[PDB]
RNA sequence: GACCAGGCCCGGGCGACUGUUUACCAAAAACACAGGUCUCCGCAAAGUCGUAAGACCAUGUAUGGGGGCUGACGCCUGCC
RNA sequence: CAGGGCCUAAGAUCAGGCCGAAAGGCGUAGUCGAUGGACAACAGGUGAAUAUUCCUGUACUACCCCUUGUUGGUCCCGAGGGACGGAGGAGGCUAGGUUAGCCGAAAGAUGGUUAUCGGUUCAAGGACGCAAGGUGACCCUGUUUUUCAGGGUAAGAAGGGGUAGAGAAAAUGCCUCGAGCCAAUGUUCGAGUACCAGGCGCUACGGCGCUGAAGUAACCGAUGCCAUACUCCCAGGAAAAGCUCGAACGACCUUCAACAAAAGGGUACCUGUACCCGAAACCGACACAGGUAGGUAGGUAGAGAAUACCUAGGGGCGCGA
RNA sequence: GUGAAACUAAGUGGAGGUCCGAACCGACUGAUGUUGAAGAAUCAGCGGAUGAGUUGUGGUUAGGGGUGAAAUGCCACUCG
């Protein structure tokens, strides 16, 4: 019932930082080159999805 | 005949999950998927235990099998679920070992069982647990016997050598009347998880070698074909030279 | 001789009808406060809604 | 059994950082007997009674930590109904 | 007495039926289906995925598991 | 209160292990992982912006502290329990609601009239308790079998005890003792100098100080509670920990050490907490006629959570003429 | 009803991919919209609504692939 555009729509940031977050990249040899990669390029963000796993952004 | 009990605790709650699912987490094993939630009863298939007198106080419904399964009691207080042996009765007495008598549920060596016997449960590696004829109706008969192997007829009608010492159980499996029901519906399908297939003729080219003709499809190929590729049509699949070949004697009819 | 063991039984008994019950009333105050009709003030500010 | 490790390793003299003093933290002092001091993040409730139980020399009832959405921890520490607030508010500058 | 609140009948084709489907031009006579039938498979099964190890099949065992065509029920299914 | 200091599901990672040009792939114990299991708090007040969090009342968990009572406790292991579906209807009840009764005010410029307007509220918790409810075998006689009445049978219910086998607990077999049991709800304390219609006075005319009457009954009645209570069906309906029980095996600790109890006093870990959330704050590039899980469910008419007109509460659509 | 059984009102019972119909899921016709209020809507009607149902949270399968009640459909307004 919901248009197409609202792929994104509110998800939960634990189920996010799981996938997209700093641990994760962390863990295979090309998430590492990620790193590197972004790194290189000098982004002030490293991992955008991820999340405190507890404090003022945590997700229960 | 089904009245359910509480649990015993041979009933658990562990298992395979996705049904049909690799390692890869692939669909490997089509059509499956949907139905209800089940709960693994443990089956004793080895009845091991021997010289023990067993009573049979149970008769109980099993959703992983279409046979019936038998909650038995012992002296020991141990309590073991059987295959339901077709017209044992609650209150029955059954007991495994060499030296026994020939009823309905008991079990023994092949060593020990008249020729002309009707069988189920039937190991074919010493000590690894029966294995053949352990479905609803199923039976094979112990035909001839000689030197350190006996002879089967399988409910396959197939003739094949086994060794003397496999145990097997007398009396043919319960619950006779199973293949006599009739689904009626598509949703009693779905119950067990038995998900709807689609014909070959109907998809496209690239999923399957019965691709899409104009209309209607005749098919066209020469032969009939699996969807991957081979004669669907009696092409002997067996292990050309499998160990097993020198027990086998004659094929399913 | 009976009378030691009714005294004793229904010793017992008032224990575990007394632990049980209480028990139950926990478990409902929980059920209650997971579907969110909580604390019976609140309850009683949406009844006419 | 052990030594009682504190739940982490700070230093109890930096801990209580400073006396917030506004409209709002006086009338607490007045209603409730309760100053209002800002203390480092790191720092917990034991690590708090103790270091003000000690250094003001007063036995205080209760501590309520806060986190600011500045990240800046900030406790309610309410003494016992024995030591008045006013005292301490004497005695430290904070006046009612 | 407002709001609310079935038009119905006589025919024929197709598909038995409830279902599913081309997000955003096609909802159907297409797909599914219960049922039928052929064929493979004796358990270290056939089949599928993996370079392999192994996983599914199945903690099942021929009244079960693959695959092909047809498509309730009724009458049938001829020659080469 | 919600997560973490507890437990596991799908799944994930995976010591050693198997395989693989490399990166890695599979996989056992382990360890993660809630959308589930376990586990203790409510009413009133304050309030520029927080409140089951601060205040005042009664509570409740977990430790520690002392008295008393025992001598072994602790983990590892053995067990019971936790522990579970759908559909159906019948009960027994509350929540709400309506009408009386009691109380206070009332004149609202009209033909009449008090037939009018307000109030009648209270939680968690603790003690008590259970029938017209539901369950407690059979046989004879009747009430329609049923709710019942007389007799009888000897475990015949929750619930306990004993014994036997390699056998502690358990499971299993034999023996015995028990006619009651079950749980919503109810009575009483909590609870009144609380709350509240009005009344009096101030008005910075915003709000404030002051004193407070009655506080019961009947009939409707849930989709909520007993309740995993029943009956039926086939498609046959999670695990683990806390919890209860317990000998041998192994490890460790041991006397004013540890455990067992009824009181008494004490003691109290992190993180969330603003605001919006049928949205102008999330999701749709917009202050966008759209999307967004759950909870609470008043009146009159009505079969109804449809519809119409309304209460509480909220609004009059950020261009007008 | 006969000795067995069959056959038939009755009551009880509450089955159903039953019926009508809100929520909810859809998307059949029409009108409007087309530099839209909106990159698929509003309005009036319409289909399913105890099931092969709907949905939340947390997961799975990945491009010589996956998934598909099969439309070359879907895989972040992108899919021979
Ligand atoms: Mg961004
Ligand atoms: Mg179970
Ligand atoms: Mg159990
Ligand atoms: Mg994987
Ligand atoms: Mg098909
Ligand atoms: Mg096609
Ligand atoms: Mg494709
Ligand atoms: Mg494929
Ligand atoms: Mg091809
Ligand atoms: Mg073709
Ligand atoms: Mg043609
Ligand atoms: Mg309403
Ligand atoms: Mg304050
Ligand atoms: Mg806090
Ligand atoms: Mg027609
Ligand atoms: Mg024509
Ligand atoms: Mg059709
Ligand atoms: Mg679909
Ligand atoms: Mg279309
Ligand atoms: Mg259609
Ligand atoms: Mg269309
Ligand atoms: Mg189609
Ligand atoms: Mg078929
Ligand atoms: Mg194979
Ligand atoms: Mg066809
Ligand atoms: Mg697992
Ligand atoms: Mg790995
Ligand atoms: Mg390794
Ligand atoms: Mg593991
Ligand atoms: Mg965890
Ligand atoms: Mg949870
Ligand atoms: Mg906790
Ligand atoms: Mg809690
Ligand atoms: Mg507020
Ligand atoms: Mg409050
Ligand atoms: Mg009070
Ligand atoms: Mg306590
Ligand atoms: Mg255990
Ligand atoms: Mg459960
Ligand atoms: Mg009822
Ligand atoms: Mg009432
Ligand atoms: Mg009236
Ligand atoms: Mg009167
Ligand atoms: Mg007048
Ligand atoms: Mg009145
Ligand atoms: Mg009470
Ligand atoms: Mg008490
Ligand atoms: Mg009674
Ligand atoms: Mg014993
Ligand atoms: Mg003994
Ligand atoms: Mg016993
Ligand atoms: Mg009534
Ligand atoms: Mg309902
Ligand atoms: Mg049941
Ligand atoms: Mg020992
Ligand atoms: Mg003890
Ligand atoms: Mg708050
Ligand atoms: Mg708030
Ligand atoms: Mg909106
Ligand atoms: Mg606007
Ligand atoms: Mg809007
Ligand atoms: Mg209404
Ligand atoms: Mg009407
Ligand atoms: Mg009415
Ligand atoms: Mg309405
Ligand atoms: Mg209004
Ligand atoms: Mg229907
Ligand atoms: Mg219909
Ligand atoms: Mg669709
Ligand atoms: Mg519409
Ligand atoms: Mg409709
Ligand atoms: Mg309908
Ligand atoms: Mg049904
Ligand atoms: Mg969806
Ligand atoms: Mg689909
Ligand atoms: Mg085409
Ligand atoms: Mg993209
Ligand atoms: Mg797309
Ligand atoms: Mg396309």
């Amino acid at each position: 019932k919901a248009a197409l555009c609202l792929t994104k729509r509110s998800r939960s940031r634990k189920s996010l930082a799981r996938t997209h977050g700093f641990r994760l990249r962390m863990s295979t040899t090309s998430g590492r080159a990620l790193l590197k990669r972004r790194r290189a390029k000098g982004r002030k963000i490293l991992c955008t999805k991820t999340n405190p796993s507890s404090g003022k952004r945590a997700s229960p | 005949q089904v009245k359910s009990n509480p649990r015993n605790n041979l009933i658990s709650g562990q298992r395979r999950c996705g049904k049909g699912r690799n390692a890869r987490g692939i669909i490997t094993a089509r059509h499956r998927g949907g139905g209800h939630k089940r709960l693994y009863r443990k089956i004793d298939f080895r009845r091991n235990e021997k010289d023990i007198y067993g009573k049979i106080v149970t008769i109980e419904y099993d959703p992983n099998r279409n046979a019936y399964i038998c909650l038995i009691h012992y002296g020991d207080g141990e309590k073991r679920y059987i295959l339901h042996p077709r017209g044992a009765i609650i209150g029955d007495t059954i007991v495994s070992g060499t030296e026994v008598p020939i009823k309905m549920g008991n079990a023994l060596p092949l060593t020990d069982m008249p020729l002309g016997t009707a069988i189920h449960n039937i190991e074919i590696t010493l000590g690894r647990g029966g294995q053949l004829a352990r479905a609803a109706g199923a039976v094979a008969k112990l035909i001839a016997k000689e030197g350190k192997s006996a002879t089967l007829k399988l409910p396959s009608g197939e003739v094949r050598l086994i060794s003397k010492n496999c145990s097997a159980t007398v009396g043919q499996v319960g619950n006779v009347g199973v293949n006599q029901k009739r689904l009626g519906r598509a949703g009693s399908k779905r119950w067990l998880g038995k998900r709807p297939v689609v014909r070959g003729v109907v998809m496209n080219p690239v999923d399957h070698p019965h691709g899409g003709g104009e209309g209607r499809a005749p098919i066209g190929r020469k032969s009939p074909t699996t969807p991957w590729g081979y004669p669907a049509l009696g092409r002997r699949s067996r292990k050309r030279n499998k160990y097993s070949d020198n027990f086998i004697i004659r094929r399913r009819s | 001789s009976k009378l030691q063991l009714k005294l004793e039984q229904k010793m017992k008994m008032k224990m575990a009808k007394k632990i049980r019950l209480r028990r139950n009333r926990l478990m409902r105050k929980r059920k209650l406060r997971k579907r969110g009709a909580w604390p019976p003030s609140k309850m009683k500010k949406l009844k006419n809604v | 059994k052990k030594l009682k490790y504190p739940r982490r390793i700070l230093d109890v003299y930096q801990i209580l950082q400073s006396p917030i003093i506004t409209e709002a933290a006086i009338k607490n002092i007045a209603d409730e007997n309760s100053l209002l001091f800002t203390v480092d993040v790191r720092a917990d409730k034991k690590m708090i009674r103790e270091a003000i139980s000690n250094f003001f020399g007063v036995k205080v009832r209760k501590v309520n930590t806060l986190i600011r959405p500045d990240g800046t921890k900030k406790a309610y520490i309410m003494l016992n109904k024995e030591y008045n607030a006013s005292e301490l508010a004497k005695k430290i500058g904070i006046f009612p």
